[PDB]
């Protein structure tokens, strides 16, 4: 059905002409046959003019000629919903990769550019979402059904505190998982993730078992990687919508803003900032408004962000920032400090770091390790130079309980082993907040710092003081 | 006169297609007029004279969903 | 159905090229420079999606669509509506989340309203001002005390990602109880599930019998946004100017809270560069700074001629690695009356209100307080000051003498009255009778890490013993002479009483 | 009282909805009309503009 | 439940729902004519369903 | 009307229209836009495009504009009325008055915006010191006559405070005239604030209101308003300049001004320059600030205030100023918190006059010494941080007090800040300001302590203060 | 003069230590767990034989 030319090819994007009562709607979706009886399946973007429209390719387009065939599929990307999407992997145009054969056409089919929930559908009810891990349990509480990102550089623990906590709650969902790897490299994901997520059994059903999986990884080219966070959101959106509860992890939003910066700089936009898209907020916000929780069923989300070179101040994780229940801050300076878990205390945030939702003592806390924290980078630059000797007795107790509330932090996690030859500790959010009690009261002022570093709770470091004696 | 069309519901025969255009004096005589069979306006005419469009279509006077909607 | 005959030749082109939200109308002629262009339903498309004609250009009209333009096809038709963006306002729109449109979004049904008027207008004068006496408590006894905002002041609040302005905001929206006061807190840019929460919890403190929601979300176009804090301003004008009745009395005070204008000047830098306008610093239109202090001017404080209504504005501006240098951050700073800043460092340090008061500024000043704030605040904002200045021999240096010791352990006191846990506002009558306390050497025996609890249990104090002292503060907070022997006996005599009574 | 204002949204839903199952009780009726009551030549005369 | 019988009372036609409609349709179609030249047929047909 | 032409373009606040190839209008011509209620819109031509298409910048809203219409050439610049009419009123970059009095009648004279600068030859390079009632202003940065004098602070320094004390003080004790530029004025700081306190009691029944002028390109006007009020001030005040008058011109921002400049070359299309700002910045400051010279017959002797963010003096709004001052004021808040409201920093504040030769040697050398033993003091109160005063001191504890006395002698109590404060307004004049910082300086203050230092007149009012204490 | 110039504290290998012989990987984790500790005591090797 309208069948129009291609005008011109200037990288992903093609620019086709169309007859003029048949030209495709703005998100419609273009197949270009390529021959060998394989389409490529271009996304319309814009319309230009008398039936010229211009398309990203979500996929290579570096052997078609100018003048090929375009057949207008008349509907925009449509992808499979429902079970029969779950234990499977999938493309950006929701085509299976695995070994597994097609998806069947009784399957539903639902575009992947959908309208986000409205105001009445929201739901902001908020409770604790235990982790395992200390310093993510203590500073920057999980929501269950909340927005949490984990952003961070390139060397941080990103992939490896998705992994861990991929270990640590996907085994007890009440629910289904929907894994959007965008820009995952593809080595770190179905190569690992999907091959830890088939040894992982719940009840004699595995966890990928029950987990949808959507790859755009980074080998691919920017239309891919900037349409396929949409269709694991559209593919969430059904379990979601029928009540069921999701898990839902999407690698690297930062590789979906870079594939759409690569498409406007192709589409011929005018640049804003660090050469990123005019439009980087409204598809932030397109991408970001699907994530959120309703009232009929619940997406407890945990986005990993990266961080071009180490600036939190670009625009991407910029406009990430606001979308979010709880903030968690990776830092290059503490993970070179060998504090893998080199989660940042004062710059990671929660929204349900509030004594009504998470408790009194939790809050009480929580709020004196990040002011203990703040007390050391105050007085971090005294210590530079004049050394430990020149400072309070007071403000001694605090550096060294800050020392030790750093090492603290550190927590060997079951899928670091390689790493550290620790075995894998899971530490509850009570006794992280038991630990950390005793351990600001004074208990521990004796241990020496180093018995802090890779344990779980308090207990565990007096064990290893006692064991050292 | 180029972008001058005449728009009803019903499908138009010669006869009162041309005395549609016999109207038309008040602007240019027997202006150049294109013709759309456009069954969805249920009733009513839309004349469109250079930039400017008179919607007397009953689907217009319905407004669309009622008032009420 | 009420139709004239339908003889309206109604001004129409034709959709040439839709793109990003932004339609290019070709040949709308007699258009004029901010229209509403109507875009009418067509086969498969039951509703209208409106948009605004901003580029005028030579044979082409380029529209910024208020809505979801996938729709919107290539030879479209659009009629131009004669009118201008408008948006209703009233007694209605009092409890209710609305888009910057009009139309409500939270499902409790239609708005009631008779009224409407343009989001964009002039500013109400020259003539037309009175100066800023009134003041606005908002609860926090740090900026009722040090950087004071009074009704009709523009008053910036600036910070990092996570410090705490849309907290300082709702707390200062919550206030306003009995103040005779309406709030109107505009959510531009926002994630929805936030503009959700904001609104519970106004709704947990019954704020939202006095407060009007204009939220234009994430998802939303840019349109949307750009147009989401006139709209909201244009209720406050109409409140500052017509009035609304609320709990029985005719109010003309509005207070505005525009929660990001960041985000505000990112959407409408959005517009501009696809609208392909010539960019200026960070890529912003030449117009970014024309944009906000059209909207902010129109803040006002009108004299008893014009009414004597006032429309207070609180713009909530985030930097980026606290640079407030940037180029909205120092448009903005430029335009207000004063600016709260916002630190993470100080957040983070316990103080939880987060007020850098050392560069924090408030232009009104002592004219936005009562005689009894202004009384009791002008020692202790001296006395900040030297602690400021003598806090670097602080950390390490233990010697220095009696008066440095007793000059920065007196500002480390009085910086620990500051702290407030949020959605606890003071009544202006204890943040009052606090600093009467702390500023006459009455909290020199009690250690710094006890003087919030202090605080908070000597109101508790007053809010038990003696409630009568504080119905005589309050009656008498606007003579001149405020500490009136009087006021200065049974205020003094509870604290000593307080003291003797509680061990501290 | 959130849940009498839900209720009033309720009301207020169902008044919308009143009238949003009117479009089959106006449309086919008016589409009918206009075959049937309009015919042919129900055209008016446009003199005014 | 009460959303309920706001259903079941917009589920009559002619009670609340066409006599309204086909005087509007009367009004702004013709001159104020009913059935006009007809409309008979679609006065009970309305709906449709 | 010369020519009427047709609007092409409407792009924000900038106008493309098309006129009639032999009567284009000229470079910094006014065209108005008749509107459909009986007012109009006057935009600014900047360009000459092509054949008959100039840009112009809107100076008003363009959004009740619309493609096609009438543009009627008014053959000249913007014209903006001058005398007697226009002294006590309050007008815009246009030179309607925007105040409630009834429009200024056609009799008036009214001259162009866009006026060349005096002549080399008729500069007056006599200088001369310019009496004001400010202490510190006088003594430690002295007002030249015929000069430009900038005032450079954060944000609540006092700035405006002392720009309208200025002109009470210079209105009320003298017979100089005043000017006002309000750029960017905000409609808190110029519709009130300035009107009210210019409403203070001259002689008897005339006001400071009613001898000054004040023009404001508000902060809601277009960037093209808040660009060309600063000229239409100086037209305004280049009449009584060449009436042989003394004339006064505050200028209420300057950075403000460039921000206009660099929106207006934004808007138009020019290319961006240094960061991200205007091309013309040098060009537009110079043509300015050129116009305020002394003359053979008047002298135009102007204080323009200049908000620095942070303490970054390197932007290009003040950088651009610099070249063009006497004498710089520099506003500290650290000195504002310390209830010195008029927060002069005496270091880091110069002054071209400040010369013994020019001043007097007398007034020299007390600055001198003032600004001596202040910054000896500087050093010492870091000293006495931490050992105390009483500890050991070589004269250092006579230096200190006299310092502490002369920081706060510098503090004076404004006319218009009795809202403020309550405390009734002093005027000295710049002998007896010298004189008392001269017998403070040595010796006959050492008595009196630092409480009756804090807001006083001449030294006069210090000592009847002390025995008012003590009788 | 260390000229393989090997940062072990920073450099790493997120696959690799499975693919690896396990007669290597069996002496290597003596010998990584002891630069550790050399790197951990680097910072105190500044004291008179204080530490024995
Ligand atoms: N006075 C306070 N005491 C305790 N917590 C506070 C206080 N003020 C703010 N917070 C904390 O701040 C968070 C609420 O968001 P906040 O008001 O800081 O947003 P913001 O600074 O406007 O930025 P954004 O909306 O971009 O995150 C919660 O974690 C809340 O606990
Ligand atoms: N919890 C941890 N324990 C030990 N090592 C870790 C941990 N987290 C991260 N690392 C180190 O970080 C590297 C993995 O970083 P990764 O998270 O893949 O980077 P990215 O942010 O690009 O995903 C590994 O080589 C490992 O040495
Ligand atoms: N002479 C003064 N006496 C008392 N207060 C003053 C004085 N000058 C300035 N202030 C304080 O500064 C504020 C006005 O500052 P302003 O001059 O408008 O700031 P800027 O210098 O940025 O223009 C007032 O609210 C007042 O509290
Ligand atoms: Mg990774
Ligand atoms: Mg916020
Ligand atoms: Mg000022």
């Amino acid at each position: 059905p309208a069948k129009g030319v291609i005008q011109e090819i200037i990288g992903v994007v093609i620019r086709a002409k169309f007859p003029e009562d048949e030209v495709p709607e703005i998100y419609n979706a273009i197949e270009i046959p390529l021959g060998n009886g394989d389409r490529l399946v271009c996304e319309v973007q814009q319309q230009l003019g008398n039936g010229v429209v211009k398309a990203v390719a979500m996929g290579s387009t570096d052997g078609l000629r100018r003048g090929l065939e375009v057949i207008d599929t008349g509907r925009p990307i449509a992808v499979p919903v429902g079970p029969a999407t779950l234990g499977r992997v999938f493309n950006v145009l929701g085509d299976p990769i695995d070994g597994m054969g097609p998806i069947g056409p009784e399957v539903e089919r639902r575009p992947i550019h959908r309208d986000p929930p409205s105001f009445e559908e929201q739901n902001t009810q908020a409770q604790i979402f235990e982790t395992g891990i200390k310093v993510i349990d203590l500073i920057a509480p999980f929501t269950r059904g909340g927005k949490t990102a984990i952003f961070g550089g390139a060397g941080v623990g990103k992939t490896v505190v998705i992994q861990e906590l991929i270990a640590n709650i996907a085994k007890e969902q009440s629910g289904f998982s929907v894994f959007a790897g965008v820009g995952e490299r593809s080595r770190e994901g179905n190569d690992l993730i999907h091959e830890m997520k088939e040894a992982r059994i719940d009840e004699n059903t595995t966890v990928f078992d029950k987990t949808v999986m959507v790859f755009g990884q980074m080998n691919e080219p920017p239309g891919a990687r900037l349409r396929v966070g949409l269709t694991a959101l559209t593919m969430a959106e059904y379990f979601r919508d029928e009540g069921r509860d999701i898990l839902l992890f999407i690698d690297n939003i930062f590789r979906f803003v870079q594939a759409g910066s690569e498409v406007s700089s192709l589409l011929g936009r005018m640049p804003s900032q660090v050469g990123y898209q005019p439009t980087l907020g409204t598809e932030m916000g397109e991408l970001q408004e699907r994530i959120t929780s309703t009232k009929r069923g619940s997406i407890t989300s945990m986005q990993a962000v990266y961080v071009p070179a180490d600036d939190y101040t670009d625009p991407a994780p910029a406009t990430v920032f606001s979308h979010l229940d709880a903030t968690i801050s990776l830092e290059r300076s503490i993970a070179e400090r060998a504090i893998f878990p080199a989660v940042d205390p004062l710059a990671s945030t929660s929204r349900i770091l509030d004594p009504n939702i998470v408790g009194e003592e939790h809050y009480r806390v929580a709020q004196e390790v990040k002011r203990v924290l703040q007390r050391y980078k105050d007085l971090k630059d005294i210590i530079a130079i004049l050394g430990m000797e020149e400072l309070s007795d007071e403000d001694k107790l605090t550096v060294q309980r800050a020392r030790k509330i750093e090492l603290f932090f550190s927590q060997p996690f079951t899928v670091a082993q390689q790493f550290t030859g620790r075995p894998g500790k899971y530490v509850p959010v009570k006794k992280t907040v038991e630990s950390f009690a005793r351990l600001l009261n004074g208990e521990g002022d004796h241990i020496p710092e180093s018995f802090f570093y890779m344990q779980g709770d308090f207990d565990d470091v007096l064990a290893a003081y006692e064991a050292s004696q | 006169a180029v972008d001058a069309s005449v728009t009803s519901a019903i499908e138009l025969s010669a006869e009162q297609k041309e005395r549609i255009t016999r109207e038309l004096q008040q602007r240019y005589g027997d202006v150049h007029v294109t013709y759309h069979v456009d069954p969805t306006l249920i009733g009513g005419l839309i004349i469109r004279v250079g930039d400017q469009v008179l919607d007397n279509s009953l689907r217009a006077r319905l407004s669309a969903i009622q008032r009420v909607l | 159905s009420g139709v004239d005959l339908q003889p309206r030749q109604v001004n129409v082109g034709t959709v040439i090229a839709v793109g990003d939200g932004v339609a290019r109308l070709s040949g709308l002629d007699q258009v004029v420079a901010s229209e509403i262009v109507e875009f009418p339903p067509k086969a498969g498309r039951n509703e209208s999606i409106y948009g605004i004609a901003l580029n005028l250009e030579q044979d082409s009209v380029a529209a910024i669509i208020l809505g979801d333009d996938e729709t919107i096809e290539e030879g479209d038709m659009v009629t131009s509506t004669g009118r201008v963006i408008s948006v209703p306002v009233g007694q209605g729109l009092l409890g209710r989340v609305v888009n910057p449109l009009g139309q409500p979004i939270d499902g409790k049904g239609p708005i009631v309203y008779e009224k409407t008027r343009p989001i964009e207008r002039i500013a109400p004068g020259v003539i037309t001002r009175k100066s800023v006496d009134t003041p606005v408590q908002t609860g926090i006894i740090a900026i009722d005390a040090l950087i004071p905002i009074g009704r009709g002041q523009r008053e910036l609040i600036i910070g990092d990602r996570q410090t705490g302005k849309t907290a300082v905001a709702i707390d200062t929206i919550l206030n306003q109880k009995g103040q005779g006061m309406v709030c109107i807190y505009v959510a531009i840019g926002q994630r929805r599930a936030q503009v959700a929460q904001v609104v519970g919890t106004l709704e947990r403190f019954g704020a939202m019998e006095y407060t009007i929601v204009v939220s234009a979300t994430a998802s939303e176009s840019a349109a949307l946004q750009y147009i989401a804090p006139y709209a909201g301003c244009a209720m406050g004008e109409e409140i500052m100017e017509n009035g609304v009745m609320l709990n029985g009395q005719l109010v003309k005070d509005a207070l505005i809270v525009y929660d990001d204008l960041s985000k505000h000047a990112v959407a409408y830098r959005q517009v501009s560069l696809l609208l392909r306008r010539p960019p200026g610093r960070e890529a912003y239109p030449g117009d970014v700074f024309y944009l906000h202090s059209r909207l902010l001017e129109r803040a006002a404080r009108l004299n008893e001629e014009y009414g004597g209504g006032s429309l207070t504005a609180l713009p909530v501006i985030e930097t980026q690695a606290n640079d407030v240098s940037a180029y909205i951050p120092t448009n903005v700073i430029s335009i207000t009356d004063g600016q709260i800043y916002l630190e993470s460092d100080l957040f983070n340090a316990g103080q939880r209100p987060a007020l850098n008061v050392g560069i924090s500024v408030s232009r009104v000043g002592g004219a936005a307080q009562t005689r009894a704030m202004r009384a009791v605040a002008g020692k202790l904002k001296g006395e900040l000051a030297q602690f400021r200045d003598l806090a670097a021999f602080a950390q390490f240096a233990s010697d220095l003498d009696a008066t440095t010791k007793a000059q920065i352990e007196r500002g480390q006191r009085l910086q620990e009255l500051l702290k407030q846990p949020q959605y606890q506002p003071l009544p202006v009558e204890d943040q009052v009778a606090v600093l009467y306390a702390a500023t006459n050497n009455y909290l020199d025996d009690v250690p710094v890490p006890l003087i919030t609890k202090w605080r908070d249990d000597f109101l508790a104090f007053l809010r038990t013993a003696h409630p009568e002292v504080r119905k005589l503060i309050y009656d008498n907070r606007l003579d001149r002479k405020f500490p009136t022997p009087e006021v200065k006996e049974a205020l003094e005599a509870a604290i000593k009483e307080f003291k003797a009574t509680s061990n501290y | 009282a959130q849940a009498e204002q839900e209720r009033i949204r309720m009301l207020s839903e169902a008044k919308s909805q009143i009238a949003d199952l009117v479009t089959l009780t106006a449309s086919r009726v008016l589409g009918a009309e206009l075959q049937a009551r309009g015919h042919d030549a129900l055209i008016a005369e446009s003199l005014a503009a």
